[PDB]
């Protein structure tokens, strides 16, 4: 399902580490905050969990913690005006394709694009893709941008398992 | 392809059940039989133990790797895992080596084709087989000196949903040479000399049984497979410790798989011997 997916694209670490934006980053793709600062994110993760970590959590707790973000990120996928309609469009599949993008991107990055969810929502797949391999996000990270555009247009997982 | 992971599932299944059938099978054999124990059957059930650990530690948990495309059983016993695959390994193939040594000096000593050796003499070099074998296994394994320094290999290392074995050209070089060539080499020199040895013997004067030249045949079978099993792979690491990425990764795992099924040729290898096939259909109630 979607968490496979997510769990494969991103990737899941033990232990504390600093993401590609230099923030500090645990888990799945949970960010604990943006700073150099190695305490500061001690404090929020410790306001996340509920005992001091030191920077070194549970499997577990690591999956607690990105089912909180999936959380946040649906909600954050239904409040937003322009997300909403293209959500409500998708099938489970391309909407777990969608919730990859909210994770990596962020809900205004997602909605940066205007006409991809235009035609996402009008059930044209392939143009659609042909303007996301275009986009910047498939510039930086053509990996992650290939399979999930892929998912999109094949609306399976095949794309994530053979 | 749910369809190709069945498929795979059921074909490494069977593999693994052979392996550990098989080498249960001998084992067994040649633990309860007192006309099978000697010297040479217990080198060959520390091979088979070697064989028997790769059926059930090992070769699961790879084709386990494969067919999910990733690792689940977490960092810890990913590093255990691959510590437990090249103890095996060197283990296995020292002891065909001291197998080899072994009937070299049986066969010259004065009195010939008689060992030298008792059975406690036997378990002791066993049990150091095994520990200069984790020695040169496990402690650099668990010392981390085989990890290497790019960004790559420390991702999957963190990375706890990834195993993959990255070593520094030097590891490579150094682990390849002492735990698999050096040996190789004895083993082959020596049991050359062992079949010259044979052969200026065999025809020369009475009385000496073939059965024992042909149990020579035999363990130069199991050898020369278990050689021609590991060599592709043990070829490749020097290959890319020249040039990397010479050679696909698919293809690295196919050789690494090959070797792997070698585990399992040993016990259909025995066969050749009447005793073994005696004791065999002795146990399966035939
Ligand atoms: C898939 C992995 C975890 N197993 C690798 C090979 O089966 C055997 O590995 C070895 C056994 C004995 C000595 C060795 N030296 C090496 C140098 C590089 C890679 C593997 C080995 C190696």
């Amino acid at each position: 399902n979607i968490f496979e997916m997510l769990r494969i694209d991103e990737g899941l670490r033990l232990k504390i580490y600093k993401d590609t934006e230099g923030y500090y980053t645990i888990g799945i793709g949970h960010l604990l905050t943006k700073s150099p600062s190695l305490n500061a994110a001690k404090s929020e993760l410790d306001k996340a969990i509920g005992r001091n970590t030191n920077g070194v959590i549970t499997k577990d707790e690591a999956e607690k913690l990105f089912n909180q973000d999936v959380d946040a990120a649906v909600r954050g996928i239904l409040r937003n005006a322009k997300l909403k309609p293209v959500y409500d469009s998708l099938d489970a599949v391309r909407r777990a394709a969608l919730i990859n993008m909210v994770f990596q991107m962020g809900e205004t990055g997602v909605a940066g694009f205007t006409n991809s969810l235009r035609m996402l929502q009008q059930k044209r797949w392939d143009e659609a893709a042909v303007n996301l391999a275009k986009s910047r996000w498939y510039n930086q990270t053509p990996n992650r941008a290939k399979r999930v555009i892929t998912t999109f247009r094949t609306g399976t997982w095949d794309a994530y398992a053979a | 392809d749910e369809v190709w992971v069945v498929g795979m599932g059921i074909v490494m299944s069977l593999i693994v059940l052979a392996i550990v059938f098989g080498n249960v099978l001998v084992i067994t054999a040649i633990a309860k039989f007192e006309r099978l124990q000697t010297v040479t059957n217990y080198f060959i059930t520390s091979l088979a133990c070697a064989d028997l650990v790769m059926g059930l530690a090992v070769v699961p948990f790879g084709a386990a790797h494969i067919l999910t495309k990733t690792w689940t059983f977490g960092n810890f016993w990913c590093e255990f895992w691959t510590s437990i695959d090249v103890l095996c390994v060197t283990a296995s193939i020292e002891t065909l080596c001291v197998i080899a040594v072994d009937r070299y000096f049986a066969i010259t000593s004065p009195f010939k084709y008689q060992s030298l050796l008792t059975k406690n003499k036997a378990r002791v070099i066993i049990l150091m087989v095994w520990i200069v074998s984790g020695l040169t296994s496990f402690l650099p394994i668990q010392m981390h000196w085989y990890r290497a320094t790019h960004q790559e290999a420390i991702n999957c290392y963190a990375e706890e949903t990834c195993c993959d074995f990255f070593t520094n050209q030097a590891y490579a070089i150094a682990s390849s040479i002492v735990s698999f060539y050096v040996p190789l080499v004895i083993m082959v020199f020596v049991y050359s000399r062992v079949f010259q040895e044979a052969k200026r013997q065999l025809q020369k004067i009475d009385k000496f049984c073939l059965k024992e030249h042909k149990a020579l045949k035999t363990l130069g079978i199991i050898m020369g497979t278990f050689t021609l099993c590991w060599l592709p792979f043990f070829i490749v690491n020097i290959v890319h410790v020249i040039q990397d990425n010479l050679i696909r990764k698919e293809v690295y795992i196919l050789l690494n798989w090959i070797g792997y099924v070698n585990s399992g040729f040993n016990p259909l290898i025995y066969c050749r011997s009447p005793d073994f096939r005696i004791a065999f259909q002795e146990l399966l109630c035939l």
